[PDB]
């Protein structure tokens, strides 16, 4: 019903479709950084054996002492080539995904009226999938994405990864969250995230609880050996446990060994995920629906009489009537009159005419409803002479 | 009452007009550009609008801060002297109507019969070239890739 | 489509660079791994007694080592030379699109009691389109269950549509009309209106904030601008009195003067001269008692 | 040809006329549609008042052109 032009579609694109292009770019950046790391590491590995052969050559060596080094450098070059090929491939796959998404976004400008419709349907489906994933319905979101054919244009992998990490964290597990915080190490470090240290402390506590002291000491020496600031204080507090059994009732240990630190870990992970990918307080679907319901809402939709309600107004329906109650009303500084007999528009070409009763009706409707020489009011059911109608001017 | 002032100011802002509020919604200033074709073309003025408490029905006060050489505009204060603003004001007009069709029409077609600036009318009724010259003077004199993000080292 | 082209140019620069670098790296590494393999065998043709590294082969081996080094570190730096293009893509995406669009109509509005209504609306919309698998999957997780009387008429539509799959759209429209519904689902119309309206409210709320006059539109129960949705989205009749610029509800109905012009009752009463009244447009003097109420 | 008239309130009125039609005819049509006496009307096109007694071709008014309608005004 709503008519839209190319400029309005461009404005909608400028407002809405930020995440669909932001997320694959972040994946591309992360994969590129990992690629550079791998290539540099293998470069160092091959350079080491090259330098070893270079020193060896000076002291007049034997053929059996250089053939092995040649074979070794051959193997190092081969593994370097394989690891570079695989990583550059991953880079290209991410870039291709970005290109496909931007092509689909650019597709909206089709002149055919039979393609903009399916594009609008796909846009609505994408927004609904994003909203459903944010709410917490995963199977429904996957089913909708599969049935609508937008399984490539939506980003469900990050939501599923976060769900799996949180579910594992709720099962008293401490390895998945660690993998996630080591995978996204640079961005987590840049935003000053202290989740890895908390997970290490939790591991230390877990080894304390089952009465395994030497392993806990080894773990603390491996990890807790470079603490500073509040980290050092927390490390000292944790190391204080080494003289107590896992059944104490004293404030700095019993209040900490309780199964409530898992809730804090879950909250911290949720906050870190919220900061890592810029997720707003509200989804795009909710904001768009609120704007639409505000723009359609009119005072006649909340009349207790029930005569003003229409069978086509979206906010006149029960669910949308209850849903859009607090929303701001629509601004209207100009008249927009619709005839009651026919539902047409009473513009200049269809002048409004008042019957001496006091009710106005369209000219064309009056001429299509007149019988013989008589006009019948369809509300008061009172017959009126046709010539008694008076034209009405709207300033 | 107040809602009408709200609506008028919002409509003025939406129509791409430079509006600056000084001491509330009662009084503000608007940037007014000279009409094309008229000798006042290419001039920029700042005009103050004040709205009385019975605004929709009582007339507002409009005055030029800068100096305009017009047969009926005060050279010192800046009183507009328009009929549709002083005594023939209805409740249906708004600020957008003024800034879109009243000031340009007054600037294009003056009334040198019962004017407010005697010198301007005297110069306009006899020496059109001198009039154009003085207006040009007043208009010229009074109304005129970054550094790349950081990358870390590998680790065995 | 300017923003899409702007991003696509940067992504094209990235894909081309990646392909070129990959081809170059593969070819260069294949060259060395093979020459060095060929250089290994050479030593076998020469007599293989120990310590037989004469001066004819030492310089060749040193040159091979130097070339291997210089090549590896060059191909390693050539990859790092590409980092600017990805940053350019990110900058273009950030510049050409809006990150935060929290120009909410009402901040903190739908907290707990509206999620159920929204889920009900989505379930009804999924019933309407014949997508009953998604609708049942949503009903199972959300918690709400629909009555069997309100779900039975849609299972027949689902079965017939599945059997059919031109004609599907016509059959769906006919079934929806015969069931007692509208032409289009309310959710689609609301979403389209929102898509039309949001990138105008956002722009005005910013132009207002730009002029350092954020306290102009004091009223929070009405939109500051009028959005045009077309003649197809006119369901109710709005008068919008020309003097007060307000919708004429009851207790101030529109009133027709002696002339054809209409004035709201409040504006008519506030323009009283004590005795005679003048229409703003036509210079006809009437009395406040000569006016007939209008029913649209 | 079609002519657009911008009313004082904001309304846009479309009307049909002839390129050789006099301005008095346009004022009569506007009186018939909007309901304004023709003795106190004012037509503005590109910041130029349309003096009565001239055809539209004299002012070079083409199809799909917008002209403003205002009430009578003068100085003092
Ligand atoms: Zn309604
Ligand atoms: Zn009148």
């Amino acid at each position: 019903a709503v008519q839209e032009s190319a400029a309005q579609l461009s404005m909608t694109l400028k407002v809405q479709e930020y995440p669909t292009l932001k997320v694959p770019y972040e994946t591309l950046n992360k994969r590129f950084r990992a690629a550079q790391k791998n290539i540099d590491r293998e470069t160092s590995h091959v350079t080491m054996v090259v330098a070893e052969l270079e020193k060896t050559l000076s002291g007049c060596p034997a053929v059996d002492s250089v053939v092995s080094l040649l074979d070794g450098v051959v193997e190092k070059l081969s593994v370097l080539k394989r690891k570079a090929v695989e990583s550059i491939q991953a880079e290209d796959e991410s870039a291709k995904l970005c290109k496909r998404r931007i092509e689909h976004l650019k597709e909206h400008s089709s002149d055919q009226p039979a393609a903009a419709s399916v594009w609008k349907r796909k846009r609505m489906d994408r927004m609904m999938v994003e909203h459903l994933l944010r709410c917490g319905y995963y199977n429904t979101a996957v089913k909708l994405a599969r049935q609508s054919g937008i399984e490539d244009l939506v980003n469900i992998e990050m939501f599923l990864t976060a769900k799996e990490v949180e579910e594992s964290l709720e099962r008293r597990e401490t390895a998945t969250c660690l993998a996630w915080c080591h995978d996204n190490k640079s961005r987590l470090r840049k935003m000053k995230s202290c989740l890895e240290f908390s997970l290490r402390i939790q591991e230390f506590i877990e080894l304390i609880r089952q009465n395994k002291r030497l392993d806990a000491v080894r773990h603390a020496r491996k990890h807790f050996s470079q603490a500073e600031g509040s980290q050092l204080d927390e490390v000292r507090q944790a190391m204080g446990m080494l003289a107590f059994p896992p059944d104490t009732h004293i404030s700095p240990y019993k209040d900490l060994l309780d199964p409530a630190r898992w809730r804090m870990l879950i909250q911290q992970f949720r906050y870190d995920n919220y900061r890592l990918h810029q997720l707003g307080n509200n989804s795009v679907f909710t904001l768009t629906l609120q704007a639409g319901l505000s723009a359609i809402k009119t005072p006649q939709c909340y009349k207790e009489d029930g005569s003003s309600k229409s069978p086509d107004c979206p906010v006149c329906s029960r669910s949308l009537n209850k849903l859009a109650q607090p929303l701001p009303m629509a601004h209207c500084a100009n008249s927009r009159l619709v005839c009651k007999i026919s539902g047409d528009v009473m513009n200049e070409n269809n002048p409004p005419m008042m019957l001496p009763n006091g009710y106005v009706y369209g000219y064309n409707s009056l001429l299509s409803i007149r019988q013989d020489d008589k006009v019948v009011c369809p509300r008061t059911k009172e017959v009126f002479h046709f010539s008694q109608a008076e034209k009405v001017y709207i300033m | 009452g107040k809602r009408r002032m709200d609506t008028d100011v919002v409509k003025l802002i939406e129509s791409k007009h430079e509006v600056t509020i000084l001491g509330g919604l009662n009084e503000f200033v608007v940037k007014f550009y000279g009409p094309q074709g008229t000798p006042y073309e290419g001039g920029v003025w700042k005009v103050r609008v004040d709205l009385p408490d019975k605004y929709p029905f009582k007339s507002p006060s409009i005055g030029f801060m800068n100096k305009i050489f017009h047969p009926n505009i005060d050279e010192a204060s800046g009183t507009v002297k328009l009929d549709v603003i002083n005594q023939t004001w209805t409740a249906l007009y708004d600020l957008t109507n003024i800034f879109e069709s009243f000031l340009p029409q007054l600037l294009a077609y003056p009334n040198p019969i019962d004017p407010l600036n005697g010198d301007a009318a005297a110069m306009y009724l006899h020496r059109p070239e001198e009039y154009k010259q003085k207006i040009k003077e007043y208009i010229q004199k009074y109304a005129t890739s970054s550094s790349e993000s950081s990358m870390s080292d590998f680790s065995e | 489509m300017d923003q899409c082209v702007t991003v696509e140019r940067e992504l094209e620069k990235v894909l081309h660079k990646f392909s070129g670098y990959g081809q170059l790296c593969e070819r260069g590494l294949e060259e060395l791994i093979d020459y060095t393999g060929g250089l290994k065998h050479e030593i076998l043709q020469s007599h293989g007694q120990d310590a037989e590294l004469s001066g004819t082969l030492s310089l060749v081996l040193t040159q091979c080592c130097k070339r291997i080094k210089d090549t590896v570190q060059k191909l390693a730096s050539d990859h790092k030379d590409i980092h600017s293009s990805v940053s350019r893509v990110g900058k273009a995406i950030d510049k050409n699109f809006d990150s935060d669009i929290s120009s909410v109509g009402i901040d903190g509005c739908w907290q707990a009691d509206s999620q159920r209504l929204l889920n009900e609306v989505m379930v009804e919309h999924f019933f309407r389109q014949g997508m009953l698998d998604v609708a049942e999957e949503l009903c199972q997780e959300s918690g709400l269950s629909v009555d069997p009387s309100q779900k039975e008429p849609f299972v027949e539509l689902n079965r017939i549509l599945e059997a059919l799959k031109d004609i599907c759209d016509i059959f769906t429209r006919d079934a929806c009309a015969l069931l007692g519904l509208s032409v289009e689902s309310p959710l689609s119309v609301s979403f389209s209106a929102g898509c039309v309206a949001l990138p105008a409210l956002i722009n005005i709320k910013a132009v207002i904030e730009q002029r350092q006059c954020t306290g102009v539109w004091n009223q929070k129960d009405e939109l500051p601008i009028e959005v045009d949705l077309g003649k197809k989205c006119w369901y109710h009749s709005i008068f919008a009195c020309p003097i007060l610029r307000q919708q004429t509800t009851d207790n101030n109905p529109p009133m027709k003067l002696v002339c054809g012009h209409i004035i709201s009752r409040d504006a008519l009463n506030k323009m009283f001269n004590g005795s005679k009244l003048k229409c703003p447009y036509c210079p006809m003097e009437q009395s406040p008692g000569d006016a007939k109420q209008i029913f649209f | 040809m079609q002519i657009f008239v911008k009313t004082l309130t904001g309304k846009t009125i479309t009307l049909e006329v002839e390129p050789s039609d006099t301005i008095e005819n346009v004022k009569a049509k506007i009186q018939d549609k909007e309901g304004i006496p023709p003795d106190q009307q004012r037509l503005i096109f590109a910041g130029k008042q349309l003096e009565d007694g001239r055809t539209l071709s004299d002012y070079n008014i083409q199809k799909e052109s917008t002209l403003h309608l205002v009430l009578r005004l003068r100085g003092g």
